[PDB]
């Protein structure tokens, strides 16, 4: 019940590198380095990473492509990060014409 | 060299009877074990163990290498149930066949395993007290004895187990032997008959302050065990002639040792009377004396007089499956 | 030549120079990383040094690398030789005994095999014969196609026990021996030759040649390898019984017992250091024996048990004894010492072995008997008094006898044919290296300078006197 | 150990790290595991390079035509 | 004790004795057997043989086979993009490793 | 190695972080300074004309146990080694 | 990229909240929900006990006076999916049946051991119930459906039974909704 | 007298590195000698009375008896 972590990307702070000291912020850091490493980029352990690229070029409305991609995203997330509890996914247009937002919730 | 290390803090789980199993400093996950049978007998046949481990990935035998000569560190106890005892012992594996994605492990207690090894060379103890013989044969167990009186001579030939000499000492002294929980025990038979009980077991009583028996067996075959001990002992002594001992109206039988004290104790034993099954008490060890009260469940609630008030425990078997913890015992009376 | 301190200092300087690491974090984040990285770098450097050192043959520390370097400069080590003796008793027990058998196999009380080398006599009362441990086993290989080299490799166990190797090729009902050759130096396109080689794993093999420089074993033919197997060093004393096997019909008929000479002439294979030195010298040796040391090398390889030999030509002899002589032209002189053989027997062996020497023509061989010079020492030293005087004297006597004795290996530290004489400094260094003495002095008496050709200077421990005090 | 694996190097780091105020907190975490893996890659490269070069040095045990 | 994966060539402790197993693997990789697979080096696999080993077999500890077949002594030397490689299955490699770990004899040895 | 191999094997997110890139460069610099030359010496001993001078000294010392040579007499050391090893075959002419 | 089938398109006017999708690494099948779907779970609570050993320490050691737990089952489903063709019968009605028939079968010619086991699918009922690693157990469909002039079905109905692959914890099963 | 030895490897510098023997070995004990091996060379380390006159390079140690 005492799990602590450093920022996956060492981010400068007044004291030095940022440190996260709780049971809920540790999950935040873990999911933060996830979505930042695409699959296969890790030199060791090739089967660990993200599947966000496949969202890139598709209509922002609802289509079967999105319903396809969400299942792969959730299954990969369960495989890579088993301990963290994840509740859902929401994709929707935001800001300008091109942009799209993906939100993952930890509850 | 061997180093004594502290227990790890990753084991936060508490179980019923089997707490943890380890091979050296590595742990077998406890959820993979689906069976457990621990047996404590009333003679020098040593405590036994048998584990059934589910292995579908071929891990226990393939990658861990479990065969003849593997030493397991097993923690057995019951710190919350009926009897709050806890202890640790080491076991020695004899064989482990694998069938149907499962492995059955047959193990023997290491301190007694060392006593069940055939001797490469013969040892004779000439005119030695029994304490020295016991200490020299088993230098790893604590001795609990009260029935040593005289001195005599003992012989251990080539190919014979050291347990034979200890059983002969027990017969010559008139005591009961069993090695459990790091001790070796010699307790006289005459003093056991006058021991006060420590626990109370009742049947057909739901307002009892003790424990409860769920199933029990009544044995009335007292001749089956007395048949072998109905003899008059005789032996030859070079300075006295023929030496007799025992009754006067029984058939004669010859032995070799012409020692009157050894001859007198040749026909002492414990007569089994009752077998019972209870709800998993881990404080039941051989040598324990209990008070038994049995009521009838029909007619007029009459007490059963065919079961004596005080009984001694002879054999104990503990058994845990994936849902329930049970114990079985055999009770007897001194002749 | 880096050390952990230098690595740590360099790491600290590198961290100090950097703009980000020196400014943005300090004194906690860096300290553990320094130790971790220095440890890892030192371990990696040590492994690299070990590999580089093992790279060459002179500095190798493991046997496999030595064997690989020896295989590169094709070399096969000396193979074990069987122990030999005589069984003078073959007295019969019943009628119709074996009148004259030969190569009768026997087994002796330890399930070790023996055989008789020559025919026994008519055993009128008894017969005399000599025996050896040698046993014969065979293996065969058929040919499906022409692979242009067709190497054949024996098993590890069979190569462990091997004395000779013979190769037969059977084609359309005719079988012949194939001779061995050094590489393929002068054969081509019809010659039936093969070359032996040793694998880095201890396996012995035979390699047939290419089409141009050899005859590829034709398709549909069987190659037979015949091996003479012997255990290295076994001795059976006397009076022990040998019973026939295979040819066992004579066991009831005859009785064979050990008598007269025991079997004690066994020899094992080479060790690692001897192989290391001989593999290096084989480069200069080739197969031609023109130079001076080649004769000694050949003699040491062929004849077992020699301590040292030396060979000198006409020039050295003419500078030594006689101003000029026509008979000295193209003459080679040989001298040596063998612990268990007389000088006449050594002379008998030398010229007999030299009949097969390569590069022999217009050459005459001579042998010169050795002269021995006792040599003697005296020591005066003071011990630390923790050890008894008598123990020190006995240990020093034993150590001096083993190191500088006549039967010592100082004259040939490695089996390569060479003569290494005794100098004064060696005694001073060796006596100190043992370390019983806090202070000691040496005096040499009856010491004679050696020609280096036929003089012999060993050390006599019995005559030497030791003065010990304190 | 002559053959360095990821687990051994992580164990070495955990053995050295203890009894330090700042670092002992992060013994069990993803950051330490990633750092140790990224470092072990270099050690693997060096060990394998040394072994391969030693093997390819001799003509007898060379595995390629070019060598 | 840290166990070594059963697909590692470090399973043989001597770098000289491992040369025979490496020679056998290289000889098989250059043959024309009927159960090999043909794989071209992709542009993102130039410096990473582990990615190729994972994509072909599904095991990441088989990177030494990829490094051997490509023809490099060092893992930091880049492979040529588009080079045709032929790689054998995994069970064959495991069987060869077991044979050379527990027996250690040449493939064509004659025994009695 | 090369001038940015170990740094380039980080993920694209970590390559833009300053401290990780600096640490990778420091580790690569240390490894190049203390380890690499001996590995290069191991790999460069195949041909007599590519070895460093210390390995040439080692091979000449190996050759000197049987002949008496001084390397400063000839114009080049590799030529001395190669020519002597070649003339070994012409023993007696 | 999986291959689509069924009624995935929006030309019919039915909300995604009334459709079931089954997705795996090769195929993707979409269909409607009929009138008899359900979800089931169960637990086993209890011989060895006798009247004479009852009573009028944890609660698990007293199996002669209290009830005992033995085990439970993963959630199960019964989904009678329905397809109806409107534009192209093959990709809607006659292709989905073949896709399901392929998803229920093993593949014994694959090189690895794990690739030979029938594969597992992801179940998403409407848009609000999602469960991973679902194993298909039974399947059925009728053969007297109306036919097109080219011989392909214009309507069909498939009855399926699905099961979970493990027993769920109390905290995990809430996430599925 | 009979001889028997025990060995302990050093994973890190713990600044005192106390080493304790077993009860049975301490029961039968007459002398005790300390050897330290680093990089292929072994040497003895002499005992001292506390740390009375040694510092910063001396190879010394102190014996002690536990309550057990």
């Amino acid at each position: 019940a005492n799990n602590n972590e450093i920022d996956p990307l060492l981010t400068l702070e007044l004291s030095g590198v940022k440190t996260y000291e709780s049971q809920e912020e540790a999950w935040g850091a873990r999911l933060y380095e996830w979505l930042n490493t695409y699959q296969g980029e890790v030199y060791g352990d090739p089967s660990w990473g993200n599947v966000l690229p496949q969202f890139k070029h598709e209509p922002t409305n609802l289509s079967h492509v999105q319903i396809a991609v969400e299942a792969m995203l959730l299954q990969k997330l369960t495989v890579d990060l088993p301990d963290i509890p994840i509740s859902g996914l929401s994709v929707a247009e935001g800001d300008a014409f091109d942009k799209l937002k993906i939100s993952i919730r930890i509850r | 060299t061997k180093t004594t290390t502290a227990p790890e803090t990753d084991s936060k789980r508490t179980q019923l009877f089997l707490q943890s199993v380890s091979i050296g400093q590595n742990e077998i996950p406890r959820e993979m074990i689906v069976g457990c049978t621990y047996v404590e007998p009333g003679e020098l046949s040593g405590p036994q163990l048998m584990l059934m481990i589910r292995d579908s990935t071929a891990y226990v035998v393939n990658k861990l290498g479990v065969k003849f000569g593997t030493i397991l560190t097993v923690s057995l106890g019951d710190p919350e149930g009926h009897g709050g005892i806890l202890f640790s012992e080491e076991f020695f594996v004899l064989k482990a066949p694998r069938k149907d994605d499962t492995v059955l492990i047959y193990a023997f207690s290491n301190p007694v395993r060392l006593l069940k090894v055939p001797s490469t060379s013969a040892q004779y103890f000439v005119d030695k007290p029994p304490s020295a013989v016991v200490s020299s044969l088993a230098p790893g167990l604590k001795v609990n004895a009260d029935s040593f009186r005289k001195t005599s001579t003992y012989h251990l030939n080539v190919g014979e187990k050291p347990t034979k000499v200890l059983q002969e000492i027990a017969r010559d002294t008139g005591s009961m032997c069993w090695a459990s929980r790091g001790m070796i025990n010699f307790k006289s038979m005459e003093k056991m008959a006058n021991a006060a009980p420590s626990l109370t077991y009742e049947s057909a009583n739901p307002n009892t302050s003790g424990f409860t028996i769920s199933q029990f067996n009544i044995l009335n075959a007292d001749y089956e065990y007395q048949r072998r001990h109905n003899y008059r002992m005789a032996s030859y002594d070079m300075t006295k002639g023929v030496v007799y001992s025992g009754n006067q109206e029984d058939p004669i039988k010859f032995t070799s040792n012409p020692d009157p004290t050894a001859l007198a104790n040749y026909n002492k034993f414990i007569l089994p009377r009752l077998d019972m099954l209870v709800e998993g008490n881990a404080a039941l060890t051989p040598g324990t004396t209990l008070k038994i009260v049995v009521h009838n469940t029909a007619g007029d609630g009459e007490l059963d007089e065919s079961i004596p008030d005080k009984m001694i425990v002879m054999s104990v078997t503990h058994f845990e499956d994936r849902f329930r913890f049970v114990s079985r015992a055999q009770l007897g009376v001194v002749n | 030549t880096p050390t952990k301190d230098s690595i740590r200092a360099e790491f600290e300087e590198l961290v100090e120079k950097d703009s980000f690491w020196s400014k943005f974090v300090g004194s906690q984040f860096v300290s553990m990383l320094t130790l971790f990285i220095t440890q890892i770098v030192y371990r990696c450097f040590q492994y690299a040094d070990a590999a580089l050192a093992e790279g060459f043959i002179s500095t190798a520390t493991r046997r496999s690398s030595i064997l690989a370097a020896a295989e590169t400069n094709s070399y096969v080590g000396t193979k074990p030789t069987p122990s030999s003796g005589m069984i003078e008793i073959t007295a019969t027990s019943e009628d119709a005994p074996a009148v004259i058998p030969k190569n009768m196999p026997l087994i002796s009380d330890d399930q070790y095999p023996y055989m008789t080398m020559d025919v026994c006599r008519l055993v009128d009362g008894t017969g005399t014969v000599e025996v050896a441990q040698l046993e014969i086993q065979e293996v065969t290989y058929t040919v499906t196609a022409a692979k242009e080299f067709l190497e054949v490799v024996l098993s590890k166990a069979l190569t462990a026990v091997c004395y000779k190797l013979e190769v037969f090729v059977t084609t359309d009902g005719k079988t012949t021996q194939w001779s061995s050759s050094t590489m393929f130096r002068l054969a081509g396109s019809k010659s039936q030759v093969y070359v032996e080689f040793y694998k880095p794993s201890e396996q012995l093999g035979v390699r047939f040649g290419d089409g141009l420089i050899g005859q590829i074993p034709p398709e549909g033919s069987t190659i037979t390898l015949k091996v003479w197997c012997t255990n290295g060093d076994i001795t059976l004393v006397a009076g022990q019984n040998l019973t026939p096997v295979d040819s066992a019909a004579n066991l009831a008929n005859l009785i064979s017992v050990k008598t007269t000479t025991p079997i004690t002439a066994g020899t094992d294979a080479e060790t690692t250091e001897i192989t290391r030195n001989r593999a290096q010298y084989y480069l200069a040796y080739d197969d031609q024996v023109v130079w001076g040391g080649d004769y000694t090398y050949f003699l040491v390889r062929n004849i077992p048990g020699l301590s040292w030999v030396k060979a000198w030509g006409e020039g050295q002899q003419e500078k030594l004894d006689g101003a000029y002589n026509v008979q000295n032209i193209n003459k080679i002189f040989i001298s040596g010492w063998h612990p268990n053989k007389s000088q006449s027997e050594l002379e008998e062996m030398i010229l007999a072995a030299f009949k097969k020497v390569p590069n022999e023509l217009n050459k005459k061989f001579s042998y010169k008997e050795v002269r021995k010079l006792p040599f003697k020492i005296t020591i005066t030293g003071r011990i630390s008094a923790s050890l008894t005087i008598e123990n020190v004297t006995d240990e020093l006597k034993s150590a001096l006898e083993t190191k500088f004795g006549r039967d010592s290996t100082f004259f040939d530290p490695n089996r390569v044919g060479k003569y290494i004489l005794i100098k004064k400094k060696d005694v001073w260094a060796f006596i100190e290296t043992l370390g019983y003495f806090r202070d000691f002095y040496l005096e040499f008496v009856e010491w004679n300078e050696s020609n280096g050709f036929y003089d012999f200077v060993y050390l006599d421990t019995e005559n030497s006197t030791f003065n010990i005090s304190y | 150990k002559t053959t360095p694996t990821k687990d051994s190097i992580r164990a070495e780091f955990e053995e050295l790290v203890e009894k330090d105020s700042f670092w002992s907190k992060f013994v069990g975490s993803q950051f330490v595991s990633m750092l140790t893996l990224f470092i072990t890659q270099i050690v693997y490269r060096c060990f394998q390079y040394a072994d391969a070069a030693l093997a390819e040095g001799f003509i007898s045990t060379a595995t390629r035509r070019s060598s | 004790q840290y166990p070594l994966s059963r697909y590692d060539d470090r399973n043989i402790a001597d770098p000289i004795l491992r040369a025979e197993l490496r020679k056998e693997v290289m000889l098989m990789c250059e043959s024309n057997d009927k159960n090999l697979t043909i794989y071209y080096v992709l542009p993102d696999e130039q410096y990473r043989p582990d990615l190729l080993a994972y994509r072909m077999w599904g095991i990441a500890e088989l990177r030494w086979v990829v490094t051997l077949a490509a023809g490099l002594e060092d893992e930091s030397q880049g492979m040529t993009v588009g080079k045709k490689l032929k790689l054998p299955p995994a069970t064959w490699i495991r069987e060869m490793i077991r044979h050379f770990q527990y027996d250690g004899q040449v493939i064509g040895t004659l025994s009695i | 190695m090369q001038r940015s191999w170990f740094n380039h094997r980080l993920t694209s997110a970590k390559q833009k972080s300053l401290l990780y890139k600096s640490l990778a460069d420091l580790v690569q610099s240390m490894m190049d300074t203390f380890v690499d030359p001996w590995l290069e010496r191991i790999t460069n001993r195949k041909s007599i004309f590519s070895m460093s001078k210390e390995d040439l000294e080692t091979r000449t010392n190996e050759l000197g146990q049987f002949f008496t040579i001084r390397t400063s007499n000839s114009s080049s050391v590799p030529m001395l080694l190669q020519q002597r090893l070649d003339e070994i075959h012409f023993k007696g002419t | 990229a999986p291959i689509a089938y069924g009624v995935y398109s929006q030309a019919d006017g039915v909300s995604p909240y009334l459709k079931v999708t089954l997705t795996n690494s090769q195929y993707q099948v979409t269909g409607y929900i009929s009138q008899g779907a359900a979800m089931n779970m169960a637990q086993n609570w209890e011989s060895m006990g006798s009247v004479s050993g009852a009573l009028g320490t944890t609660s698990v050691a007293r199996w002669n006076s209290l009830m005992v737990w033995e085990g439970g089952t993963p959630p199960t489903f019964t989904l009678p999916v329905t397809f109806i063709a409107l534009n192209n019968p093959f990709i809607e009605v006659s292709g989905a049946i073949a896709a399901l028939t392929a998803m229920i079968s093993p593949e014994l010619k694959a090189a690895n051991v794990g690739g030979q086991i029938p594969e597992r699918v992801t179940l998403n009922i409407g848009r609000r119930i999602n469960i991973t690693d679902v194993a298909i157990q039974d399947l059925s469909f009728d053969l007297d459906a109306p036919r097109d002039s080219n011989g392909y079905f214009l309507k069909n109905t498939v009855n399926l039974q699905l099961t979970g692959s493990s027993i769920y914890n109390s905290s995990d099963i809430v996430r599925a909704f």
